[PDB]
């Protein structure tokens, strides 16, 4: 990423997430690190790659719902994480829209 | 009719329930009550109809665009025969219900506790003083919305006392006795409910036209919001 | 409705996740401390107010509230320390001078700090029955020299309040 | 205070002094509500859903009774929401809340009530300081700036016919030491001194004579008392930390001269 090799960085990041070698607790951070690559003017993540990232985001959300006994949904760390998640959803939706247009324009 | 109804009511009250002779007398008592209230209805409606037919020579004044709700409604009741006669039918039916309410007002004074939700308040105070196990979760707050907001029950005695009170408040409102319903709410420690029963009053500011003496403003300027609530 | 510990903690976590800086998180700490106190979670209240005091060291209300938390734990010396700091930052808190005197007399009557705080309280509340009781407790510990001063104190309080049953019984 | 009011221009007749004073009181009430808007939105954002009573109190101290009512309703406090809906224009309701506070104190039930909630009832009753049965003093003005404190005096402590000068005099008594009680209001400091924790240590009467007042309080005094001292009003220290900043003081003097104030000495001019 520092050497501005964004395509290769994006592929590696996706591989790290899909290889399930990353600790579940680190998945949000990894997704957040994908955020700058998702918001680039140039489509770095393909539609397929973006779907995978979306799946990873959903898997996490699902994992959080299974680990939280109904008696700890009340203390002040759920609001920041929710904001980060919304930001990621928006970025993923925007990239997906861009990637479909670009991939579709190349197939015509 | 009322003299004979009063005589027959005294006769029926003096007799042990179950003699077949007095079932006929009770039926005739009801029929004479129906006659009495029918005469009251005839007097109310035909008095209005005859008076209205004499007044149709006068051009009704249109409400000014800055008229209070009370002034608009006062002009509606002058102009509109349907609205006026329909209200006389309401006033008549409220008068019958008032004649039935009778001395039953006095019996509620024996059950009207001086404090709202006294038993729930007692149980909450006792829970604050003794950690003794397994009593049914009750509301933690004493505002009227607490049972709804928390989805927690009141004490069973307070719930019974509220059901009784609400039935009687409905009977007083059905009898046109809204002021006595408000006094009863205030006496039972439910001054908030007495305030909800005031919100129907039409907005009126007697000072809009520059009178020589300042008069009190009456009614709710946001009556529409109160009505939606 | 008392807010549950879990509701307060979710509110604190959401209020901490929305804060842009560590300083902004600590600035909300006094509100969190009050919520934890209303929930009787005194340890979480202390952590929350201590995190606020580290950013707003000159707030007398935070030092007063921290002193109240230490007093409820029976840690009288730390409570007195926090109350002294609150009184230094805002000297208009006359009530805190009386509470410091009461707490010092409760901890150790033979503490030479007790005479200073009781006499400072006496100047703020002339003829308070509570100050008379604190002066009685101090002088009762001093033997014969305490006896003459206690006699003079009782005569002065009976001159101010001839109809006080307790002072008359003590004489 | 002095500008053209559209409501006074809409009448073809010379507006009676009472009508002028009423429209001026409304304009000043709107000014107070607008000055508190930024700070109330900040405070309400900080209190969150758990401290809804403090956020309701904050809206009441900005005159936003409608938003206080809606917040109370959304939080499930339907009793408080009903109470607040009845506060617009009924003196009888204020007297009933005052009786309710007295009865809670006599019955020693007030000590079981949350302080923030009692503070809302004290505000609605028009009592600035309440002594609970536990000997706790509930001060309505303790967390308020001098502008919101003055607004609470204008809206809740005084009748709707009361003049701006009556509100100012009541607020002045609230921060002065009197034989009848401890000062319960903040002193009207300029905004660059409002955050200076001037620890009012044990001798307050000799220090207030040295503390400069906010220019807005000097203007409210001049409006109430036509002979009020212009030397203190036009001092740069009433506005700015810089004693050489004569920008506002000079322009205020030109406007006051246009309003026919002439009692500033030629030396000070």
């Amino acid at each position: 990423y520092s050497q501005e090799q964004f395509s290769e960085a994006a592929s590696l990041l996706l591989s790290l997430m899909t290889a399930r070698i990353a600790p579940c607790s680190f998945w949000l951070t990894l997704l957040l690190d994908a955020l700058p690559l998702l918001e680039q003017k140039q489509v770095i993540f393909s539609a397929e790659q973006t779907y995978e990232l979306m799946r990873c985001l959903e898997d996490r959300m699902a994992a959080k719902l299974e680990s939280t006994s109904p008696d700890e949904i009340q203390k002040q760390d759920s609001s920041i994480d929710n904001t980060k998640v919304e930001m990621l959803r928006l970025a993923l939706a925007r990239n997906l829209a861009r990637a479909i247009v670009t991939e579709g324009a190349l197939q015509e | 009719c009322n003299t004979q109804i009063t005589l027959l009511k005294k006769i029926v009250k003096r007799v042990t329930p179950g003699q077949q002779k007095f079932s006929k007398t009770a039926s005739i008592l009801w029929l004479l009550q129906q006659e009495m209230v029918t005469w009251r209805l005839i007097a109310a409606l035909y008095r209005d109809r005859i008076q209205s037919a004499l007044e149709e020579e006068n051009m009704f004044e249109i409400a000014a665009p800055n008229a209070s709700e009370k002034t608009i409604v006062d002009k509606l009741f002058q102009r509109d025969t349907l609205v006026r006669q329909s209200q006389l039918v309401v006033d008549w039916l409220e008068s019958i219900a008032k004649d039935e309410v009778g001395d039953f007002s006095d019996n509620i004074e024996y059950y009207a506790k001086s404090v709202y939700w006294e038993n729930t308040l007692h149980t909450l105070k006792q829970r604050s003083m003794l950690s003794l196990g397994s009593s049914r979760p009750l509301v933690s707050e004493l505002d009227p919305d607490a049972p709804i907001r928390q989805k927690l029950p009141l004490d069973d005695l307070d719930r019974e006392d509220d059901i009784r009170l609400l039935k009687y408040l409905f009977t007083l409102i059905r009898a046109g006795m809204t002021d006595e319903a408000q006094r009863l709410c205030k006496r039972c420690g439910q001054a908030w409910r007495a305030a909800t029963l005031e919100g129907w009053k039409l907005y009126h500011d007697a000072n809009i036209n520059g009178g020589t003496e300042l008069q009190a403003v009456e009614g709710n300027p946001y009556r529409c919001v109160w009505k939606t609530c | 409705m008392r807010r549950s510990k879990a509701e307060i903690q979710r509110y604190v976590e959401n209020a901490q996740n929305s804060a842009s800086s560590p300083r902004e998180k600590s600035m909300k700490g006094f509100l969190f401390a009050r919520l934890y106190y209303e929930a009787k979670e005194y340890e979480l209240a202390k952590r929350s107010v201590s995190s606020y005091i580290s950013v707003q060291e000159r707030d007398p209300k935070a030092h007063r509230f921290l002193g109240q938390l230490f007093e409820i734990e029976g840690n009288v010396e730390k409570a007195v320390g926090c109350y002294k700091r609150s009184l230094e930052l805002n000297p208009t808190q006359k009530d805190l001078t009386l509470r410091i005197a009461e707490l010092i007399c409760t901890l150790n009557i033979k503490d030479g700090r007790a005479e200073y705080w009781v006499e400072r309280a006496s100047k703020l509340f002339p003829g308070s029955p509570e100050i008379y009781r604190l002066k009685e407790q101090l002088l009762s510990s001093q033997g014969e020299a305490g006896w003459n001063q206690l006699f003079d104190l009782i005569q002065a309080e009976l001159f101010a309040r001839p109809n006080d049953v307790y002072v008359n019984l003590k004489l | 205070l002095w500008g053209q009011l559209k409501e006074l221009e809409a009448s073809l007749d010379e507006p009676n002094e009472y009508v002028r004073n009423l429209e001026r009181r409304k304009a000043f009430s709107h000014w107070l509500a607008h000055t508190a808007e930024e700070r109330i939105e900040e405070e309400v954002s900080l209190y969150g859903p758990e401290r809804h009573v403090e956020a309701v109190f904050s809206f009441l101290t900005g005159g936003r009774i409608s938003d206080a009512c809606r917040l109370a309703q959304k939080s499930g406090d339907h009793r408080l929401s009903l109470l607040l809906s009845q506060m617009v224009g009924s003196q009888e309701m204020r007297e009933l809340i005052s009786l309710q506070l007295v009865d809670w104190n006599k019955l020693q039930v007030d000590h079981y009530i949350q302080e923030e909630r009692l503070r809302v009832f004290c505000l609605l009753s028009g009592t600035p300081v309440w002594r609970s049965s536990d000997n706790r003093s509930i001060n309505v003005c303790s967390q308020l700036d001098w502008k919101r404190t003055l607004a609470v005096h204008l809206w809740y402590m005084l009748p709707p016919t009361a003049t701006i000068a009556q509100a100012l005099r009541l607020y002045e008594r609230a921060f002065q030491e009197h034989e009848e009680g401890e000062p319960y209001a903040c002193y009207p400091l300029p905004p660059y001194l409002e955050d200076c924790s001037i620890s009012l240590g044990d001798e307050p009467s000799a220090k207030f004579s040295s503390l400069q007042r906010d220019v807005c309080v000097h203007l409210l005094k001049l409006y109430s008392e036509r002979q009020y001292d212009l030397c203190q009003l036009l001092d740069p220290s009433s506005v700015t930390p810089d004693p050489l900043d004569y920008r506002l003081s000079w322009h205020l003097w030109m406007v006051l001269q246009a309003l026919n104030y002439t009692h500033l000495s030629e030396h000070r001019q």
